[PDB]
């Protein structure tokens, strides 16, 4: 019982706790994709080569 | 993050489209011009044909 | 003068 209050509130936010490790795990795989894309206009890629057309 | 996901990396995906595309819709506003300019060498090459 | 006019118009145209 004395644990069940760290379960009322680890296991409280449990899905919280492992939604936001999730919400916290794609910041940098998604940056692959997501995080790639501003980088395709932050490598210059697209910087120069809006000028460059 | 979704916020940082979507405004400053979303929104970069689709300004990563917009920018690639913008000079698209310039392009696209001026299809003739760009036509009669980028495509300049069709129309004098077309004069060779016959 | 037609080829010359005509032929333009392409130019316009696992975890």
């Amino acid at each position: 019982i004395i644990e069940e209050i760290e379960r009322d509130e680890a296991a409280l936010r449990e899905d919280l706790y492992s939604a936001d490790r999730k919400f916290a795990e794609y910041y940098n795989v998604l940056e692959q994709i997501l995080g790639v894309l501003i980088k395709l206009v932050k490598d210059l890629k697209l910087e120069h080569q809006h000028k460059y057309n | 993050h979704a916020f940082r996901a979507q405004q400053k990396y979303e929104r970069t995906t689709n300004y990563c489209l917009d920018l690639a595309s913008e000079q698209e819709n310039t392009i696209s506003d001026q299809w003739l011009p760009e036509l009669r300019t980028a495509v300049q060498n069709a129309q004098a090459s077309s004069e060779h044909c016959k | 003068s037609l080829a010359e006019l005509s032929l333009y118009e392409q130019f316009q145209r696992i975890k």
